[PDB]
């Protein structure tokens, strides 16, 4: 049906930050997560898949993990250029298809 | 490198048709799958529907499956969409998406969306 | 030339006589097996299940086109010529095998001429027929169960659950194959390996990959199960995943003046014990000349010993005279158990040691009794027209050799013990012995 | 009867002592398996693969029936009584299984009477029950598949699809089932076989038809594991292609004056070298009598060990001497890996050559050393309540033996080398220096 | 080292030489089998078969825990401590694995914390992933076969026979694990097993499992196939039926200074007869020392020998004398077989009988001929840049040892028999002579 | 122990529909087959219908089955038949009663009805 | 469709007797028969099932045997408790369900 | 020997239907496919269908499926072709053969008409 | 569909004549070819099936091959005998039929 994200967060430079993603069990327990970046005015891009794996020219700094039905995007070494929206999707065994969160804007002080 | 271009008519009137056409270069539409998505203006996004062309396979949005037909060109190498009786909540900007799906190395199964274009913005006044 | 009569008073009794055959003048076939299904029918299902799949699938096959390529980049027509500088060090069989390789590329460049056709096949078995030149029989691995299991449940499963069955069995596939396509095999350039190890590559359904040949013999189960039908890997495809095999298909062929005699070894009684022969039990026979056999490697039937090759191997002196009449010169050993056989039937005629089983006579209902001087009896019916032993009730013929057998006599050989660790403790012993008597000599 | 303080200090280090079993009193019941399916429900499908599978089984079969119609026309009442002159040649485990196929053969005429029901079963597995003597259970091959799969799938697929499938699962049936029942039986007319072997015949899953016999017992894993369940082939019908099979179920009996001793090997220190001594590990002990047992052949369990024979070998005099305490002539071998055992437990009690390996004493902190003079060390809690061993920790008990164990010193047997090359390379040389110590006596 | 100019007159032609491998430091990771389908889909046609599969099931696994508990009940922290007299006869591998075992109890029960998510999977391969340290991977057997065969076909066959149906699959799966998980797994406390043992009980599918550990290494098929890969059961369940399986995964170390050195034979002339050396044919030197290697038991590739363990055996002084140039010390064997080689080619020099075989010079067209007096023909550019041996044209290479190889000469060993029987039989004739030898001193 | 305990209307105008209860204790209905059985008076056993509530499966009596209905409840243990169109050939004591069914040890395959209820008397009049 | 039993059933005391049941291929002949006793005014019991075995505490007098299309009770040591009906029935693979006997009452002299 | 006979009408009126039986000497008609062939005076031969009476089974002309009717009678050892709507281009002589097809002892398909009746003529007018 | 055969084929005696018949990929590509014979005011008869194999008491001078889409009948040793109307056919993919060739009527000079 739907994801659950907070709809913002918020941390200083050279810091870290954490986005957390909740489901159920027909989405996120038993299936893998993928994280998706949306910057202002450019088109949206992948960044994560498999709960883990980053996308070719990805930076270090992003990680993902994965427990039970919740899911964590994790941004180390907090810049300026990474404001932007961030989205979480995973595959629903009873609608064949992909459920969205609502999304979080991240903004860094 | 896959590229894709989406196309459509500005405006459409309420209660009409709107009709969407993504054109892709460098690959085959007949060998992948492929996904539309749409986000209101200020909103998050929300998945419309995913297709297979080479087997005419479709997964609907159980909110929207009504109102959806999907169509396409081996030729042009082009695939079509259209949602009937548009509403006001229908002004959104749509992408049309490459959505590989399946097990990784480790039988992990996966979903997602590698190439996005750039979308178009559709209005219903 | 075997001493019968003499032998059979120390267990060995005659047995059944066999003629000798050996593999000759093969005929030569090619064929192609795709180790990779088609599954355009169900497209949609894939995933990335494919890619994965031919990743495996060339790690695996790559060493073998590797070790074919040392021989085909070094031969070249003169009535060819190797290059043997560049080969290095090789044996026999494997430039003669390499000599056959470069026979059969002749057919192979015209039955790659059939690429895009075998790529396209969508059936487990498929004669392509373009020309009187271009034709060859396709066999595909695991086409059958996706076209029977897997395209008929399409939508009454979900699109997951097929992709995740069609994983399983390319993996299955893989497990089975590695055994005999993988690092055991570092000499592909040979033609010793048998169809039935090659139908792997296919399932292990040989008898499909026979049929497609279309040969007709007599003698075809014994070719094979005497692993005479051989195969030898021409030519690998790393792109399209298949491969061509050349199979060799012989005929057997009677050696004229030989024959394999079998001896039945039977207990028999002396110095109140119980004694076994210890003589080989298949003696080979040719031109008059005796020999062992290594008849473990060949197939025994009820006429004759097919073999793949000729097993022979020397015997000593000793034993050879100890076939031929000399018993003083034939070893025993003790037996301490209760399943050795006691008695045995040869021509009509019963040899048996009647002091370790009941003997007795049907005709008169008297026992048959047997002395501490005599190794074993033999009955016949000048003496015992039907005999009783145990549950058993035999009528017997008559004896062919002396009428005086019964009240010869004959003299006995030594003892020996034939237990792997009496073996050393033996030569040990034997060693110790013998440096006693030399410094017995120096003092 | 074993000197095991003797033997402790050449590294022979005392193992579990396990009965003796052997199988023996047998029920039979016999079974029907029919090899070839009912394909009436998909009959517009089958072409001519029934045909063609026909003579091919036909072809396999028919030699079975001719072995043992030998057997079936020379056997007569009298209490039966066999035609010696026409057998003409055979052994006596040959004639007593002649013997069982006559007795076999009332109920197999009984069985025969059910021809019509027999070939019109269209299940896997059938029990027909027309009279209490005319009741027998019929297992056919490959009849599962055909309903599971190939019956539900009509006109999903086409029928020239259904028709290769059906035809490639014969043939397959046929590949795995020619190993067993092809040329390699040449006498059938035995009970030696096992009832794993002969589930080829429905596809290898004897669970199922041990199951319809109804039976139970405490011993059923072990009697299969031993290979004491077999079968004998009674009657082969060559028009409606099924087998009579006759099973034997045997119970497991304990031979009681008899007891097996396990040794487990640890190497030993001398003249600064490492040394295992050359004795068999396991000894058969009956009555006090010691001999060799060939193990192989038989199940070791934790209590006991079963055999479906005895498989008892003699023993030399020179190796029974070693075992009861004369240790000088107990031979051994040199050490050259690192993978020999270097230390054992028994009883409690630590074995340990601890000159290869660091021993220390946990209670105190302190090493234990071993001398030059020492072949190996006992350890137990007199001397150290708990020892280490690398990363082992262990709590000891008290030894039952001398008190003096450390202190005494033992006599030591002469070196070997045991292996196959080096045996024919030892005799070679021995007997050389034999001819030079004859020929010095000529001079 | 080795005099491979003297070896190569009697017939041992240098053939390649390869690195020697061992397995060493192992990773561990733990994986969860369930032995018992989820047949939630189709509960209503299941009759009794689960609770009859159940109780023999149980059956099977009950002795596999009980020997567990021996160690587990008897092992605790101290830097863990063994109770020697609780567990009283051991060998020093079982307390080792006893060792591991009380290692892996620690991660085995957090794994039991999930023994409610293992019960309800209902796919072939699931990942369980609730905490960084509450996460493992489960395989179910049969399961892919009940979602893909049986629970599409409900009701397009009868209930009865889904039932039998889902009866014989598990009778099928039962009689294959019994092999290796039965009576013949009397010592469960062990990290020997090989994981394509273990993989029994997902039906032999190996692949599948090894994925599921994510690992990545180029020599993947060389670990496999030295068998390198072991697994140690650490759990076993009765209620829910599933195993607890840890699985090593080690890397491969080349030890330095060793080789292992390969001799072509080739039969050779003497005294108007063929004759073959009885010599190892490889040879392992470790730091300038020979010694024989059990090759038998490792992987023989193109480049090195790998092996899960040091198989180094010991040689006598006679034959470490014979490879090092005392050739009257190598024995030799008669030859009475069409099959042995001829002829051999080491580093483009051609060594060959030329009296049993043909040669000829292509270059001259002249023939080549051997003398009573020499055992084979060495063949370099020198004297023929092309040669011809039956159908096979070589070029060749130059021979980088003496000159006047063709000149010399050699001594000659003595003759030896290397059959079984002619084992015994010459034992017994040397025991025989020694007697007589004795005897005549004492008179 | 299992137990069984049937309840129904004691009379029944005709043309009317015949509703029986079926309440058990000791068992959960959704792990077992169960079964309906009557006997008119004075005359022998009929059978009617068995049920499989876990997976709603049924099977009928072919005289009787364009005339019954059946329905569960979890939540209470029970199950539930429904006979509509009754005449005086109806009135009859009714049985609910467990019915396991399959293949024996030795591959006999076998029904019964191992566990019967009290029964309740249904009159038409 | 239907079994085939007798009406009535009669023998004296200490004595034994002996219950039919005629059935066709699709019941009889191919599955397995079971017996069930009903006494004047109680609950029907299940006595015979799988065609000879017996249920939990049902006494070793009752034996059953089938052959071919027929199925046979037999009850030995007759006395006075024995006095009920009997019932035969048997799974039919035309009707996915089973079908039943006429039944037989027996009488103790 | 196998033997088959044609029987049917020696004229049909236009708009009638045909009929045709064919006769079987020498084996059952229920352990065989069979075939219908006809052949237009001076032209070529056209299929019209083949059968397999004992599970049912036809394969049709494409042109012809929509007026073709098939039955059987196995007392008699007979089959029956009907043809409705006929009108001039229906005149012809008319065949009934034994048809098997399947796979070779080398894998290779095929179909063959193997034994053929004498035929009759049917005439439309 | 249809198999295309020439009208017309003509030879001397003593001599040899062939006979071509060309499909498609549905039909003749992955399939086998019959041969049948028709001499004038006589029964059907079946020469060839799969596309070599002689029926019973069929002379050897008749041949056939395959190659492709295309099959051959050759016939050698021609006499007056063998004139007749010969028809291809092949079991077609799509049509779960056989499909004909239009005929060859061979005339001898
Ligand atoms: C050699 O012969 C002597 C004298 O009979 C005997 O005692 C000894 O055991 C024999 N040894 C061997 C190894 O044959």
């Amino acid at each position: 049906p739907v994801l659950t994200q907070p709809p913002s967060a918020s941390e200083a430079a050279r810091k870290s930050v954490t986005i957390s993603c909740s489901g159920s069990s027909s989405n996120i327990g038993s299936n893998s997560v993928s994280w998706y970046q949306q910057l202002p005015g450019t088109a949206l891009k992948l960044l994560i898949s498999y709960n883990d794996q980053r996308a070719s020219g990805v930076s270090d700094r992003f990680s993902g993990s994965k427990s039970g039905t919740s899911a964590s995007l994790a941004i180390s070494g907090l810049q300026t250029e990474d404001e932007a929206d961030y989205y979480c999707a995973a595959w629903d065994d009873s609608l064949s298809g992909p459920v969205f969160g609502g999304g979080t804007r991240l903004t860094v002080l | 490198q896959v590229q894709l271009q989406e196309s459509g008519p500005g405006l459409v009137k309420p209660s009409e048709t709107l009709s969407l056409t993504c054109t892709v270069s460098g690959a085959s539409i007949s060998s992948y799958w492929w996904g539309w998505i749409r986000q209101p203006p200020g909103k998050g996004l929300e998945w419309i529907a995913d297709i297979y062309p080479n087997s005419g396979s479709t997964n609907y949005n159980p909110s929207l499956k009504s109102r959806v037909t999907n169509s396409k060109d081996a030729s042009k190498n082009q695939f079509s969409l259209k949602l009937s009786s548009v509403t006001a909540a229908d002004t959104a900007m749509y992408y049309c998406a490459r959505a590989p799906r399946g097990y990784s190395y480790s039988y992990v199964f996966g979903h997602r969306f590698d190439v996005w274009g750039p979308g178009v913005l559709v209005t219903v006044s | 030339i075997l001493h019968y009569e003499k032998l059979s008073k120390i267990g060995l009794v005659k047995g059944v006589t066999r003629k000798y055959k050996i593999k000759s003048n093969p005929l030569t076939k090619d064929i192609v097996i795709k180790m990779i299904p088609n599954v355009s029918n169900m497209s949609q299902c894939t995933g990335s299940v494919m890619e994965n799949y031919k990743t495996r699938l060339n790690g695996i096959l790559t060493p073998i086109k590797g070790a074919l390529e040392i021989y085909k980049n070094n031969t070249h027509d003169l009535g060819v010529i190797m290059a043997g500088v560049a080969i290095g060090i090789a044996t026999a069989a494997q430039i003669t095998a390499g000599v056959a390789l470069y026979e059969a590329m002749k057919n192979a460049d015209n039955i790659n001429k059939l690429k895009s056709s075998i790529e396209s096949t969508n059936e487990a078995v498929v004669k392509l027929q373009e020309t009187a030149e271009k034709t060859v029989y396709v066999l595909t691995a695991l086409q059958d169960y996706i076209n029977t299991n897997l395209v008929p449940t399409i939508d009454k499963i979900s699109c997951k659950q097929t992709e995740l069955s069609l994983d399983l069995a390319l993996s299955k596939y893989l497990s089975d194959l590695l055994f005999v396509f993988g690092p055991n095999l570092q000499d592909p350039v040979s033609n010793s390996m048998t169809i039935q190890a090659i139908s792997q590559a296919f399932g292990g359904n040989y008898e499909t990959l026979l049929r497609t040949l279309g040969y007709a013999t007599e003698d075809f189960d014994d070719l094979l199960e005497s692993d005479s039908i051989t195969g030898q890997i021409i030519y690998v495809d790393l792109s399209s995943y298949y491969i061509i095999v050349r199979v060799y298909f012989p005929i057997l062929t009677e050696i004229q003046q030989a024959y394999i005699q079998e001896l039945l070894p039977v207990s028999f009684n002396n110095d109140n014990s119980e004694w076994i022969s210890i003589v080989p039990n298949f003696i080979l026979v040719r031109n008059t000349l005796i020999s062992n056999i290594e008849i473990g490697f060949c197939l025994i039937t009820k006429r004759s010993v097919i073999c793949n090759q000729d097993y022979a191997t020397p015997m000593t002196n000793n034993m050879r005279e100890c076939l031929t009449g000399s018993t003083e010169k034939c070893p025993r050993e003790l037996v301490v158990s209760s399943h050795v056989p006691r008695f045995a039937l040869s021509n009509g005629v019963l040899f048996a040691n009647c002091i370790s089983v009941t003997c007795q006579c049907q005709t008169t209902g008297r026992a048959i009794s047997q002395s501490g001087e005599q190794t074993l009896l033999m009955i016949d019916n000048t003496t015992c027209p039907t005999a009783v032993l145990g549950n058993v009730i035999i009528s017997l013929g008559k004896y062919l050799g002396s009428v005086n057998y019964n009240s010869e006599g004959i003299a006995i050989g030594p003892p020996v013990f034939t237990d792997k660790v009496d073996i050393s403790s033996q030569i040990s012993s034997m060693n110790q012995s013998l440096q006693q008597s030399k410094d017995y000599i120096k003092e």
